[PDB]
């Protein structure tokens, strides 16, 4: 290539403004670059994850920094409950004098944004007291950004550069993974818990200058290699203890008390440094399994070829997967995407119901942001997961090397998956959509009480043999001879079951009809998603429309008007469709838990329990009243520090309007318009003048679908982002 | 009150003996059985020039062969069994 | 001579095996090997349950003890154990559970490094002092008799099992007798149709 | 009682909407001669209205802190017409629909032209088709082991 | 409120112009 | 006659009976035992 | 330019030639076919890409493929 | 080769009739002709076609 991208001349011999675009949008993708080799893929993704963590760390110094430059730190571990955690101020010239006064919030000389992160709750928990500690947090971690660009730097050069075969090893790199960077990593949080941590919920200032002279435990040390373990539990802290003073506190390092620390309302810390602890070891010994240079340990590739049963009925079983992994990058990241979505929403669910920050939880507004954060940050990693799924059965899959293994034999029978993912989808939706507006039209007639109103007994079973009593189901652990309960009566079912029994946390909250209906349409949407995505992966390499799909790649625009029309055919058009439809499932999610909690906070879970059995209570009772402030940020009259939120809110309504354009109206209207402005151009005096490098075209039919969901995603991710934080911080509960 | 010493070496002694004299050709088989390889060449036959088997630490003067690694290997489960038997016999519980 | 009669019997017995009835509805056995092994395994099962039986009954009877009964003395920081009313000196859980582990992983791994498939099951030699294995006609009746008997225990350890999750801390000679009370009232039906 | 829900029958908020709704209706029929078409309209949304709730008390349903009625659908042999009954009754009712359509579709496929009867309907062959549905569980549950169900 | 006033119209205004001129140029040659 | 007997066989002349005759037998069951919410 | 292929399951019906707007496809001498010809892609400089060629073709699966390679001017149907 | 009205199974996995049956019209007996097997079939294709030609390895006479 002789011009810009470098990396393709296909595009680069590009005489239209589509060379940039491209350019812009096939940068990453490696391996379709120019004289490309596994070595430079391998090597250029290892220096592409170096400048990731880079970037990371550069971000998360940056928020140290300004918490501790612009913010209330101190104020806040003074007081977490009245005081509202400043993110960083803010200097725009384009203010006026209404609006440096409505931004004045906390205790700033000047306008500031309110924190809804939750790094106050999260830093002041772990240990974290004064700027001062912030500073240098804030330098360290520029620090590691400067040794992890320095890092890639390095490894890219010829000296430093790991082979293919380096890359490969993978029963060493699992050994490693597991035993060091889990284990060893969670062994030496529980050692800043033990250390820091604790000791800073107890009144002791333990930092770099003095961990050395002090005890963490009064006879430390001592019964770790003794054996007396129990020791380190003796004296937990007491149901008065006040965080952060001496008044209450205990000596215990290591318990499994359960529940919440009654002042806080988060987990203990005891509780979590045992926890860290106990899984670095099961870490650490799950870390020596598999063979490397000494003689000892599994080999991979031997277990899968191992495990196929005899009979048949799986055929080869996993006989070559391990190569077909190990040489598939597209697959790994498939695997690896799926599993951290998956426990992504297992971050949001147990972060919403089991807090372990002190003092968070009764941040209302921060809790909703972490929750909503997550979810879909979970969704679009799921989707993903999904998309790297068929790029490898389209670039990498080998059928022979994979001949009658669990592989072939998926797509052998993707016609009755992709229609039984069709039935279910179809089953929920008609139940359902039915459901609600049954319920509706009983309200319309002003007779709820015929209303089908399915009662949730399966999870409020569950709850109650978890030791909910609102039920009386009296199951487990909720059964007074239970053994499961005289198993642990006598360790951590007493501060557990406090907790799950205590209805103004958010720990198995109680439901009803409302929760059974959104809950299937979560499953609803689930199922539509995976049906989508699913049948796009195993379809990726062709069906009877187009059964030589594979020759195209990942993403083309279609195959043409012929055969009746293909529009939307590609593997990753699938994707593209699927998207609107997770945007959808976690917009019905983060409606569910937002509205819920609202209502929780509020004191009146009756409101969400009656209004939630029918779509005119979701429309009226959740979306058109909690708007009342939000679009009151700024009127006729004058504004306040919603306006902000009122402003974004707007901005998000139009983003996804705008992304409507790009998704309604296609290419050749645009491409030939574009020519009379060709035209236009070359016929105006003075204008004349001025002559284009590039010519003008209209978007690709592809580009046009990836800028037009982008502007469709942002416009939904801003509006209710600002309708969530405006609605719940309008009030705080 | 149990003594730490007598529990740990005894359990380790119990560990290394079981590896020595009652597991050693089971496990000496499966090992025979199994080797970590990529694209059927081993990975310093690929190869990774920090793959390759250490000839040298493995070799040893023992009748059966039973080197340092079966020692560290038997030996870390004898001290995970005797730690857990320390630790579960010094807690209270009662169930 | 088949476990149904008038029901066509696999194509993989033909009942030359000792207790060879043609019983395998779900055909777990249409592999060779799986079906070899099987055979060793059901063998164990076997002798296993023929221990056990009247390990269950006979301390009841005599021994006035319960199987159930039997297993309280742990789980608690006592932890005394009694043999025929003596109380043990080395009867306590972890010492017990050391040896037994040792002692029975020792015997089953041994168990496990024998390759020949008919010794993997019919060991003899050293098992074998009264040489009852050393006419071939008398061997196959025997082995006849013992994988019948076995599985007759294995089905009477079930009953146990059974009986005890239905009654309880009752043993089984006791729900005998409850069953020898009132014969027509005393029965499963309590348990089933009921109540 | 099951779910920590309350008997329809002895649930007071239940009583309370019934009460509601018929003084609402009442408020409305104020304003109309007793003789005329909107009064006994509304006279007789009252009299549904009450054999309504009283039906439903009767009927042994479980009432909210909402004092609606609400569902059991575990398979609680105390409430099987919530679920379990008309559930059997549509699975009926719809494997009836099925198997006439099944029927249909396999009666027409060995032809010179399927497709047209599939267009404009064979009104006598669907009508000697429709009662055959009454026996479709005996009916496909033969073809099911006599493997005339699927190729 | 100091270095906001340099700051902030540094990254606002003067590094997307520099960046913007750098990367047309870059694009275009 | 015959064929507008077959034009009365016709897909949606006979989906407009069909349901018609459906609207009315579902009308007349739920105004002779209205308000059904269990059987 | 975009890429245009033919496959020996062609049958020769011309169909595909006479159907692009760009003159790139063209009939030569077979003997695979009782026609006695085969279609050809000469001239993929030109070719657009419109895949009228591959509507217009019989064959199941199809004996002309077009594959939307690298772009250039002509090949963007632009008259400016 | 087959003969004329025969039953045979399709085996080209890029056929629309792919692992389904159609009948033999004729069998070209030119052996330069790549695919002589004509097959007719009881439904059309995305391309409104009911008839195709195949190769002896791509037909399985079935009954
Ligand atoms: C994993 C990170 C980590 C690190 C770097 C430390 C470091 C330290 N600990 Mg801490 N500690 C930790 C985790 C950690 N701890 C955890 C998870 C607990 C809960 C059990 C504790 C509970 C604890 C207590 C109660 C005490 C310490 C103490 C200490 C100090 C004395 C070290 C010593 O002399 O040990 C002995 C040195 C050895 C070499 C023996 C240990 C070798 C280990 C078992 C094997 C290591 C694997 C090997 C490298 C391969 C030292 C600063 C003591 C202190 O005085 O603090 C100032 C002290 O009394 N720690
Ligand atoms: C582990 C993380 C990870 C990694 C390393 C990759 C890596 C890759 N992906 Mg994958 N993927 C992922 C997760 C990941 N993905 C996720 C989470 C999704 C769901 C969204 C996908 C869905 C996906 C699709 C559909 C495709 C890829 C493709 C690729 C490849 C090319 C990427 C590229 O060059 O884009 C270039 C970068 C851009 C075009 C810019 C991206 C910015 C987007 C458009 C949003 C920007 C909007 C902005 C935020 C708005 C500003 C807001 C403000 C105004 C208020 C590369 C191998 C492509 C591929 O090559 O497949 C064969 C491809 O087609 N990915
Ligand atoms: C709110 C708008 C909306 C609705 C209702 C649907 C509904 C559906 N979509 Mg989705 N879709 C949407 C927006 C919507 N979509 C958007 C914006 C996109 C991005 C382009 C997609 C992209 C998409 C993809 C890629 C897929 C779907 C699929 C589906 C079906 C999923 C299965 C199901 O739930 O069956 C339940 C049925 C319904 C919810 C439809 C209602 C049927 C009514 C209630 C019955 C008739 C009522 C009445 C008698 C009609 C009288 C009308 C009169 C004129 C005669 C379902 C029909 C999937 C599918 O087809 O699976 C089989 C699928 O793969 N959609
Ligand atoms: C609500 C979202 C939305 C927006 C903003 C637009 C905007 C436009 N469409 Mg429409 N369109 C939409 C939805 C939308 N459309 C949908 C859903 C469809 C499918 C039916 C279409 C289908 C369609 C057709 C068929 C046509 C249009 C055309 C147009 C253009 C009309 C000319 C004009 O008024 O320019 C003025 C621009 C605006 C009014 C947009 C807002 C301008 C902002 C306020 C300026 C901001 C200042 C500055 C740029 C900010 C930069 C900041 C940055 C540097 C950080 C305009 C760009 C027509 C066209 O192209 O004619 C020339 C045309 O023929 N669109
Ligand atoms: C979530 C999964 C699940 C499933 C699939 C079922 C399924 C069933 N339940 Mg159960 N139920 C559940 C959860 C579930 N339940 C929960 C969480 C509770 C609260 C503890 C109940 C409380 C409950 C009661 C009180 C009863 C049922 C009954 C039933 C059965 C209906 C009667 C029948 O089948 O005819 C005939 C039944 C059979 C042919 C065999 C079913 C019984 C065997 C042991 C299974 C059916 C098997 C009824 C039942 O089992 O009647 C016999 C019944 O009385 N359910
Ligand atoms: C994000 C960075 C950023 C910053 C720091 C500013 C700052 C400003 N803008 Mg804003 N603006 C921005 C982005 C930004 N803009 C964007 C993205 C848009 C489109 C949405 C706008 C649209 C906009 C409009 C329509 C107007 C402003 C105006 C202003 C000025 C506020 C009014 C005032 O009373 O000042 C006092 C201002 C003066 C006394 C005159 C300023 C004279 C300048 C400082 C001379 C600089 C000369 C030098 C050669 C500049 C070269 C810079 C270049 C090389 C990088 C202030 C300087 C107002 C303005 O410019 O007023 C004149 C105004 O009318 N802006
Ligand atoms: C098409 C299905 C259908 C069926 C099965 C019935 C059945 C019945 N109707 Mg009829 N009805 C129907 C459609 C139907 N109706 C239609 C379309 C109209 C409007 C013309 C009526 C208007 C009507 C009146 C006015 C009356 C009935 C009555 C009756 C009942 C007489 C015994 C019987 C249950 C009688 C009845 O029993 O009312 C209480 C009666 O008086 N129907
Ligand atoms: C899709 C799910 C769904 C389900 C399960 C139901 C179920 C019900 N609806 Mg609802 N409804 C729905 C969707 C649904 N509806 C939708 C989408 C709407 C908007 C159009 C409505 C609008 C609506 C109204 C306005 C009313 C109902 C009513 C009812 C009840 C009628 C009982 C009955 O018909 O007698 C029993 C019926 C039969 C036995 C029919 C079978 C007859 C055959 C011939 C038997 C053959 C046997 C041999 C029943 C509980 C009524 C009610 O009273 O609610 C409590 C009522 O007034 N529905
Ligand atoms: C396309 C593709 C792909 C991808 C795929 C995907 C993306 C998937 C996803 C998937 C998923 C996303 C999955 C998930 C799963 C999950 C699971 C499997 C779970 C489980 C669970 C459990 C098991 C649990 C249990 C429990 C409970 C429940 C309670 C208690 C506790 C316990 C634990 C017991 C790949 C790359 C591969 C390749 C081919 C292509
Ligand atoms: C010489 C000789 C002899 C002797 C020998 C011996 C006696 C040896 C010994 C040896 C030994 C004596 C070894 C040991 C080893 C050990 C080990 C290898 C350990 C490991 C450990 C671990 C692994 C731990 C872990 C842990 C931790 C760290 C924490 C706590 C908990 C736990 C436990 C988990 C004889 C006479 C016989 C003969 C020949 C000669
Ligand atoms: C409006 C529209 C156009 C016209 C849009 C054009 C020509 C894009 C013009 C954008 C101008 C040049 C810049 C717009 C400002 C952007 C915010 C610039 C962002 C640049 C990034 C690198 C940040 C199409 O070409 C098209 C093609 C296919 C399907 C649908 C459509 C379609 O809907």
């Amino acid at each position: 290539a002789l011009r810009f991208p470098r990396f393709s001349q296909g595009i680069a011999q590009d005489p239209t403004t589509r060379r940039i675009w491209f350019g812009i949008a096939t940068a990453h993708d490696f391996e379709s670059h120019d004289d490309i080799t596994e070595g430079r893929l391998y090597q250029n993704i290892f220096a592409s994850h170096f400048g990731q963590l880079a970037i990371i760390f550069l971000w998360t110094s940056g928020n140290l920094f300004h918490v501790a430059w612009q913010g209330n730190f101190e104020a806040w571990v003074q007081d977490p409950f009245h005081v509202r955690p400043i993110a960083h101020a803010i200097w725009d010239p384009h203010f006026g004098q209404p609006a440096v006064e409505a931004f004045t919030r906390g205790g700033a000389l000047g306008p500031v944004n309110n924190a809804y992160s939750g790094v106050y709750q999260w830093w002041y928990t772990i240990g974290l007291r004064t700027n001062e500690d912030l500073y240098t947090g804030a330098i360290f971690l520029l620090f590691l950004s400067f040794i992890s660009l320095l890092a890639g730097w390095l490894h890219l050069q010829p000296k430093w550069k790991p082979s293919v075969s380096w890359f490969k090893n993978a029963e060493s790199r699992l050994n490693h993974h597991l035993s060091g960077l889990f284990g060893v990593s969670s062994l030496a949080w529980a050692g800043h818990l033990v250390h820091v941590a604790i000791p800073g919920s107890r009144g002791e200032y333990v930092r770099w200058n003095n961990f050395l002279d002090v005890l963490p435990h009064p006879q430390g040390l001592g019964p770790l290699l003794t054996g007396q373990w129990n020791l380190y539990a003796q004296n937990p802290s007491s149901s008065n203890h006040l965080f952060g003073t001496t008044q209450g506190a205990g000596t215990a390092i290591l318990t499994i008390l359960g529940g919440f620390h009654p002042q806080t309302q988060s987990l203990w810390l005891t509780d979590m440094a045992h926890h860290h602890l106990a899984i670095a070891f099961l870490f650490l010994i799950g870390g020596h399994m598999y063979r490397t240079n000494f003689g000892i340990g599994h080999s991979i590739k031997y277990i899968l070829e191992a495990h196929i049963p005899p009979g048949g009925r799986l055929g080869r079983g996993h006989k070559g997967l391990y190569d077909t992994i190990n040489n598939s990058i597209h697959f790994q990241l498939g695997l690896a995407l799926a599993s951290l979505g998956v426990i992504t929403s297992l971050v949001a669910q147990h972060m919403y119901s089991l807090p372990a920050y002190a003092f968070i939880a009764q941040d209302f507004t921060t809790q909703a942001a972490l929750y909503t954060h997550h979810q879909y940050i979970a969704g679009f990693i799921m989707t993903g997961a999904f998309a790297h799924g068929p790029i490898f059965f389209i670039r990498d899959y080998n059928p022979e090397q994979n001949a009658d293994n669990v592989l072939a034999r998926m797509l052998e029978h993707k016609e009755a998956i992709i229609s039984h993912l069709s039935w279910a989808s179809l089953f929920l939706g008609f139940h359902t959509l039915g459901l609600y507006v049954h319920n509706d039209v009983m309200l319309a007639f002003g007779t709820p009480e015929k209303q089908i109103l399915i009662e949730p007994i399966f999870a409020q079973w569950i709850q109650s043999a978890h030791g909910k009593t609102t039920y009386g189901f009296d199951v487990l652990l909720s059964s007074t001879n239970g053994p499961a309960l005289n198993a642990g009566r006598n360790i951590w079912l007493p501060g557990w079951l406090n907790a799950i029994n205590e209805n103004s946390n958010s720990l198995f909250l109680t439901i009803g009809p409302g929760d059974f209906l959104v809950h299937h349409a979560i499953a609803l949407g689930l199922h539509t998603t995976t049906l989508i995505l699913v049948k796009g992966a195993l379809d990726a390499r062709g069906s009877k429309l187009m059964p030589d799909k594979k020759d195209f790649g990942y993403s083309f625009p279609c195959d043409g008007p012929g055969r009746g029309g293909t529009c939307d055919i590609s593997a990753w058009d699938a994707f593209y469709l699927a998207v609107f439809w997770m945007l959808n499932t976690i917009g019905w999610v983060t409606f569910y838990w937002h509205w819920k909690h609202i209502t929780l906070w509020r004191g009146n879970v009756s409101q969400f329990n009656e209004s939630s059995t029918y779509l005119m209570g979701w429309l009226r009772d959740y979306l058109w009243l909690n708007s009342s402030q939000l679009i009151n940020g700024y009127n006729p009259f004058g504004m306040n520090s919603l306006s902000v939120w009122a402003w974004m809110f707007l901005f998000g309504h139009l983003v996804w309007a705008t992304g409507f354009m790009f998704l309604i109206s296609w290419r050749g209207y645009w491409q030939e318009l574009i020519e009379t402005l060709a035209w236009a151009h070359e016929r105006t005096p003075l204008a004349n003048l001025i002559r284009w490098r590039d010519k003008p075209v209209a978007l690709s039919i592809v580009q046009a679908r990836l800028v037009g969901l982008v502007h469709f995603s942002v416009g939904y991710i801003f509006t209710y982002a600002a309708f969530l934080i405006a609605s719940t911080s309008g009030k705080f509960g | 009150e149990l003594s730490p010493s007598l529990v740990i070496s005894l359990s380790t002694g119990l560990s290394l003996f079981l590896g020595r004299f009652v597991f050693f050709n089971f496990q000496r088989e499966n090992v025979a059985k199994q080797v970590p390889e990529q694209n059927g060449l081993t990975h310093f036959e690929a190869g990774d020039t920090r793959a390759k088997e250490y000839v040298s630490l493995l070799k040893s003067n023992d009748p059966v062969g039973f080197n340092i690694v079966d020692v560290l290997a038997w030996g870390s489960i004898g001290h995970i069994v005797a730690y857990y038997i320390l630790a579960t016999t010094s807690n209270g519980y009662d169930p | 001579a088949h476990w149904m009669p008038g029901e066509p019997r696999p194509a993989y017995l033909d009942g030359s095996a000792p207790g060879d009835f043609g019983f395998d509805p779900l055909g777990l056995g249409e592999v060779p090997a799986n079906l070899e092994r099987y055979k060793e395994s059901e063998l164990i099962h076997c002798r296993w349950a023929m221990l056990a039986v009247p390990g269950i009954l006979v301390p009841e009877a005599l021994g006035y003890g319960n199987w159930v009964k039997a297993q309280e003395w742990a789980a608690l920081p006592g932890g005394q154990a009694t043999y025929l009313g003596n109380p043990v000196p080395w009867g306590t859980l972890p010492t017990i559970l050391a040896i037994e582990f040792l002692a029975i992983a020792f015997v089953e791994h041994q168990r496990s490094m024998e390759k020949d498939p008919e010794k993997k099951k019919y060991p003899g030699g050293a098992f074998d002092p009264l040489g009852y294995s050393k006419d071939p006609k008398k061997l196959e009746e025997l082995k006849v008799k013992e994988i019948k008997n076995g599985r007759l225990a294995l089905l009477a350890f079930v009953g146990f099992c059974v009986q005890q999750s239905a009654y309880p801390g009752t043993g089984p000679l006791e729900n005998l007798a409850t069953h020898l009370a009132d014969p027509w009232h005393n029965n499963i039906g309590d348990i089933l149709i009921g109540f | 009682d099951i779910s920590g829900l309350t008997p329809c029958k002895e649930s007071k908020q239940f009583a309370k909407r019934e009460k509601q709704a018929l003084k609402k209706l009442q408020a409305s029929l104020k304003l109309y001669a007793d003789d005329s078409a909107p009064a006994l309209a509304i006279k007789a949304t009252m009299e549904k209205t009450k054999k309504r709730f009283d039906n439903y008390g009767k009927y042994g349903l479980l009432c909210g802190s909402d004092g609606l009625p609400h569902l059991i659908v575990s398979g609680d042999q105390r409430h099987w017409g919530e679920f379990i009954t008309p559930g059997i009754l549509f699975l009926y009712i719809a494997g009836w629909i099925g198997w006439v359509g099944r029927s249909y579709l396999i009666a027409i496929r060995d032809e010179k032209k399927p497709t047209q009867k599939e267009i404009i309907i064979d009104v006598p062959l669907a009508s000697r088709l429709l009662f055959r549905g009454f026996s479709w569980p005996v009916a496909a549950y033969r073809e099911l082991l006599n493997g005339e169900l699927v190729d | 409120i100091n270095l906001p006033s340099l700051f902030v119209p540094l990254v606002g205004l003067l590094f997307p112009a520099v960046a913007m001129a750098s990367l047309f140029l870059h694009v275009e040659k | 006659m015959r064929d507008l007997k077959t034009y009365l066989s016709v897909a949606p002349v006979v989906s407009t009976l069909w349901f018609g005759a459906l609207a009315g037998l579902l009308i007349e069951i739920n105004r002779f035992f209205p308000d059904a919410l269990i059987f | 330019s975009h890429s245009v292929k033919i496959y020996d399951t062609c049958i020769g019906c011309t169909q595909c030639v006479r159907a692009c707007p760009t003159d790139v496809l063209e009939m030569i001498p077979w003997g695979g076919c009782k026609a006695k010809q085969i279609a050809s892609a000469p001239r993929t400089e030109d070719c657009v890409g419109c895949k009228r060629c591959e509507s217009a073709c019989p064959t199941d699966f199809l004996s002309v493929r077009v594959y939307l390679w690298h772009e250039t001017t002509r090949s963007m149907g632009l008259a400016y | 080769g087959p003969k004329r009205g025969a039953k045979v199974k399709i085996l080209r996995k890029e056929s629309y009739w792919y692992k389904g049956t159609g009948s033999v019209v004729a069998v070209d007996q030119d052996p330069n002709t790549r695919y002589p097997v004509v097959v007719r079939f009881n439904k059309v294709n995305y391309a409104n076609v009911s008839t195709n030609n195949y190769a002896l390895d791509e037909i399985q006479e079935v009954e």
